[PDB]
RNA sequence: GACCAGGCG
């Protein structure tokens, strides 16, 4: 649904980075740089962040009151 | 973990892996007799027949319908229905209200009110319950690998690789060789080779990328090419004598909860023609 | 003897030397760190109307997982019984927009959240939250949502290479690249392992007797690292005093067992 | 922490030890294994789900001191190593 | 006994008996479809 | 000597008679299940019952 | 003719093979701490299934025990 | 083995006997443990099956050795009743004692066990007939002498 | 209660 606020493995947050590294590789920067950029140096984190979806955008539609 | 079972770190599951949720709806209907008798939605008195404690209908609206957002737990009363007396008891209406299954639980979601196609009401109600993952629960990799949770491991037991890595799943080494599914090594190697490189990888058929090709990118990248690490033991605090293989790889749950499957009778209803016990786990 | 030397000292990550102690020590350490260090945590959620897509189960989670600042000198945190004092954190927002961290009031000004930036919900126009949330000191072997940070350590190792080896030049070429210490003598080059060195491909015919990997007795490269809730020495701090009161109340229940 | 003896025969003893894990036994029983008068001692979790936090331990002792006092010294000199790496760290951090 | 509705497809108040009225509908869409909205109560729940 | 058919049903027997009144011929730990206790009878060798053989 | 027959019959239906009373059903999972001739029972299972006992003097204490704890808490 | 599960999802029932009959039946006639022999072959049913081999080969092949905590501890957890170690095989550099594997799989079996076969490792024949031959002509060979000519 | 369809070992 919505970006998890921490990474499962090991726990670090990285729930406040996701926004800038999709518009930082969305401007046609290299992925990896973007991702040292950010601190994120266990792939542990990089495979939160590279295989998320953001499906909270596309249900807020439908409302149950 | 012997045996096609599995080992699942706590902390993970702590931190929302694998969570889920179980919906199911109830429908009940205020049907027609012939002739002037009917239905009603009411919360039924002391009076009538089959009247059951009065600490079921404990969250009902006085117009019959319950309020969303309310927990239930089993035999709880959704809605009130009073039916028209049976003939041989005259002058008692017979409750034949619908009520939670005898073995789930969860909370209301939503009321819907309508009517159908011939006049009469209809009220439809769903329930949600919130599911974690504990012993019994089917896990199953797209390999055609299956098994179910065998032990849930604090993570300060779990083993550590020398990089900082902590393992999310264990599996036995002795289920690899019989079944012959070399493509789950390969899709190991090559989920932590895309998690290392930032880009996801193609494995479309006979057009993916070759083996080799990813082993050299990952002795690049800084491990080893046959994707071993060094780990320490949990527990007494130093390294094994064997480098253990350690990858990514895409993990499914099933629907086959063990929440849906526990079954245990004592005495109940029996048949009307050989007196035998009933069947099946909803009654 | 028994010391101490630091290598790095990031804002909030430290590596340091610990020397002259056996590995069950290290062991014991690491795991108190991991699980018998305090820190606040929400606990339970008051709803008063949520229209949001999100159940109440799910924005229950996501506040639970959001750290929060914890103060040192009010509360004993190595105490064996902790304190059941009790911060309420409110919130009200409406309207569409992302309801980021920032925006919940906190009864102590001790007790906020540290980044205010995680986003908690998306809402859209005519829908409203109000809560109210619970928040008190726990101990992470109860659950994974009070851990103060992760730990983790290794050996300490130095590779030697022998200069028979026609093309050594490429490994310290590579070992230099990587960042590892170097130290080159007569007919050996020497790595010291500050971080894991994976011989490549093409040298692992040589592996075992002419590279060989020595174990420095007694000796471990510590790593730790949190996410704002506690500083580092703290945490270390608090975790061998922890030790020492648990060594301390062992030895009063044995002397009053005879 | 309590202590519930199982069984206390000649040099032999053998308790639980309620409300403790892995991290307090490992320690405890690598700093008995200095002592030259211990001959064997070890511990063992019986059960991980039921009997997670009641470790069982064994103590056999030559018998020129009683496996107690062993035990007290044992506990001693994790209070003195662990206070010293405290002042340390606390010397090396500023 | 008189209780609040909510339309299904507009979203707006509808004020009406079930005991005796004789067809449901919106008297503002064509729907008869309504929800039964959530009652103003401090609902308390676990954060684990 | 006994088939184990034989002592199976001995040891039934006896059970079913301590379990209604019958007292027991040697001393028992409390909070034993009769079963339990005809089973130490029988280990004790003090059964009185015996078997006809054709 | 056809409530004698086949294998939903009167004979190999009801007869030969019939629905019982105190049973359960449940997934497995392994084990390896326990001995050989022991079983592993969910606590919610055992406190549904029930074993009759004929109170003697051997053991009325610990009936009398069970008795008071009633039908909610385990040992009971 | 014996009821052919693997834990993939299967189900199992369990029932309860309620008269004394049935438990003193079910109790005397239905034990797990007089059920290892199987009774369509003559042969054991009930025994070691996956990692109960490998970890056993990897106990006792040749060049295995424990130190003295791993051996105290590996004890202590499968519940053997020790109050000694017995004597030390080897010594490691700074003189830290070594025991082999087949020492610690030694205090498992009976007292008075004696048997000898082959298994399915055996790669040379050459040298077991050296053994047998050993054992042919002395009936109780000194162990020195096997101990020089082992072989997996 | 009987039928039909689909799944699990
Ligand atoms: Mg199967
Ligand atoms: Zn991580
Ligand atoms: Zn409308």
């Amino acid at each position: 649904m919505i970006v998890p606020v921490r990474c499962f493995t090991c726990g670090k947050v990285i729930g406040d980075k996701y926004y800038e590294f999709k518009r930082r590789v969305e401007a046609g920067e290299d992925p990896e740089k973007v991702l040292d950029d950010l601190g994120l140096e266990r792939y542990c984190c990089r495979r939160m962040l590279l295989s998320h979806v953001e499906l909270i955008d596309d249900i807020m539609h439908y409302r149950v009151y | 973990n012997m045996e096609d079972a599995i080992i699942i770190n706590k902390a993970s599951i702590e931190r929302g892996l694998a969570r889920s949720t179980f919906f199911r709806t109830y429908e009940a209907e205020e049907k027609k007799y012939l002739g002037g008798q009917t239905d009603k939605f009411e919360i039924p008195d002391p009076t009538v027949r089959g009247y059951r404690g009065e600490k079921y209908y404990r969250n009902l609206d006085e117009d019959g319908l319950i309020f969303p957002e309310s927990k239930v737990e089993g035999k709880d009363v959704l809605v009130g229905r009073t039916s028209p007396p049976r003939f041989l008891s005259l002058q008692e209406r017979r409750e034949t209200s619908v009520a939670v299954r005898p073995s789930e639980k969860g909370v209301v979601d939503k009321v819907i009110i309508t009517e159908t196609g011939d006049g009469t009401k209809l009220v439809k109600v769903t329930v949600r319950d919130l599911r974690i993952p504990e012993l019994g629960d089917k896990f199953a990799s797209r390999h055609g690998q299956k098994g179910v949770i065998g032990l849930i491991v604090p993570q300060e037991d779990m083993p550590w690789t020398e990089s900082g890595i902590v393992p999310d799943l264990i599996v036995n080494p002795h289920g690899i060789p019989s079944r012959m599914t070399v493509g789950q090594l390969i899709e190991a190697i090559g989920g932590k080779v895309a998690s290392l490189k930032g880009r996801r990888v193609d494995g479309t058929a006979f057009i993916g990328e070759p083996e080799e090709k990813l082993r050299k990118e990952l002795e690049e990248l800084g491990f080893k090419h046959t994707g071993r690490e060094i780990m320490y033991d949990g527990i007494t605090g130093k390294r094994l004598e064997a480098d253990i293989f350690i990858g990514v790889i895409y993990y499914q749950r099933l629907h086959h909860m063990v929440a849906d499957k526990i079954h245990a009778r004592s005495r109940g209803p029996v048949q009307v023609l050989t007196k035998q016990p009933t069947e099946g786990r909803a009654r | 003897g028994i010391e101490v030397q630091i290598l790095e000292k990031k804002e909030d990550s430290i590596k340091f030397v610990l020397k002259g102690v056996h590995v069950s020590f290290a062991n014991a350490l690491r795991r108190t760190i991991l699980g018998e260090v305090p820190t606040f945590a929400v606990d339970e959620v008051e709803f008063y109307e949520n229209d949001s897509a999100l159940f109440d189960e799910i924005i229950a989670h996501r506040l639970a997982m959001i750290p929060l600042t914890t103060p040192v000198d009010r509360f004993e945190l190595d105490a064996l019984e902790l304190d059941d004092y009790t911060v309420t954190l409110s919130l009200e927002a409406e309207g569409p927009g992302i309801v980021y961290s920032g925006d919940l009031k906190s009864d102590d000004p001790d007790v906020k959240p540290v980044n205010p930036n995680i986003p908690i919900v998306k809402l859209a126009e005519g829908q409203r939250l109000v809560f109210n949330a619970y928040a008190k000191l726990g101990r992470g072997k109860d659950h994974a949502k009070w851990q103060p940070g992760f730990v983790y350590y290794k050996y300490y190792t130095i590779v030697h290479i022998s200069k028979s080896i026609p093309e050594w030049k490429e490994l310290k070429k590579l070992a230099k690249k990587r960042g590892l210490p170097v130290e080159e003598t007569e007919e050996e080059v020497l790595v010291t392992t500050i971080k894991p060195f994976y011989i490549p491909k093409d040298f692992e015919e040589y592996e075992g007797k002419e590279i060989w990997e020595e174990i420095v007795p007694n000796t471990y490269i510590f790593t730790v690292e949190t996410n704002g809730e506690l500083p580092v020495e703290e945490i270390v701090s608090i975790a061998l005093k922890i030790l020492m009161r648990k060594a301390d109340r062992f030895i009063s229940e044995l002397q009053k067992l005879t | 922490m309590k202590i519930e003896v199982i069984k206390k025969e000649e040099n032999l003893l053998e308790f639980y030890l309620e409300g403790e894990d892995h991290t307090f036994a490992n320690l405890l029983v690598e700093t008995l294994r200095e002592n030259p008068h211990v001959k064997f001692t070890a511990y063992t979790i019986e059960h991980p789900i039921t009997m997670a936090r009641k470790p069982r331990f064994r103590v056999v002792t030559d018998g020129e001191i009683t496996p107690e006092e062993a035990l007290e010294e044992a506990a001693k000199k994790i209070f003195e190593r662990a206070k010293e790496v405290l002042e340390a760290w606390e010397k090396a951090v500023k | 006994v008189e209780a609040v509705y909510r339309c299904f497809k507009c979203g707006r108040e509808v004020k009406l008996d079930l005991s005796i009225t004789r067809d449901l509908r919106c008297p503002y869409c064509g729907s008869k479809i309504l929800y039964k909205p959530r009652p103003k109560v401090p609902r308390r729940v676990k954060a684990i | 000597k006994y088939t184990r058919f034989e002592k199976a049903r001995i040891i039934g027997a006896r059970a079913l008679q301590i379990s209604m009144g019958a007292p027991v011929l040697i001393d028992v730990p409390p909070g034993i299940t009769p079963l339990e206790a005809a089973i130490l009878e029988f280990e004790k060798g003090v059964i009185p019952i015996t078997v006809i053989r054709p | 003719a056809q409530r004698l027959k086949g294998k939903e019959g009167r004979f190999r239906g009801n007869l030969s093979g019939k629905r019982v009373n105190f049973s359960a059903r449940t997934v497995i999972s392994p084990d390896p701490m326990i001995s050989i001739n022991e079983v592993g029972v969910p606590v919610e299972v055992a406190m549904e299934l029930t074993v009759p006992e004929k109170v003697t003097e051997f053991n009325i204490e610990r009936l009398r025990k069970m008795v008071l704890n009633g039908p909610d808490k385990y040992p009971g | 083995p014996p009821y052919n599960a693997d834990f993939d999802g299967d189900e199992m029932n369990l029932h309860v006997p309620q008269t004394e009959e049935a438990q003193a039946e079910a109790r005397i006639l239905m034990e797990v443990q007089n059920h290892i022999i199987s009774p369509r072959y003559g042969g054991p049913i009930i025994g070691g099956i996956q990692d109960h081999i490998s970890g056993g080969y990897l106990l006792t092949r040749e060049g295995a050795y424990f130190t003295r905590d791993e051996v105290e501890q590996m004890l202590m957890f499968a519940g053997v009743d020790i109050t000694e170690l017995p004597e030390p095989d080897k010594y490691d550099e700074n003189g830290n004692p070594l025991w082999s594997g087949k020492t610690i799989f030694s205090l498992l079996l009976p007292e008075d066990l004696t048997v000898w076969y082959r298994n399915k490792l055996c790669d040379e024949p050459e040298r077991c007939e050296a053994l047998e031959k050993l054992i042919e002509e002395k009936l109780m060979p000194d162990p020195e002498e096997v101990r020089k000519l082992a072989y997996d």
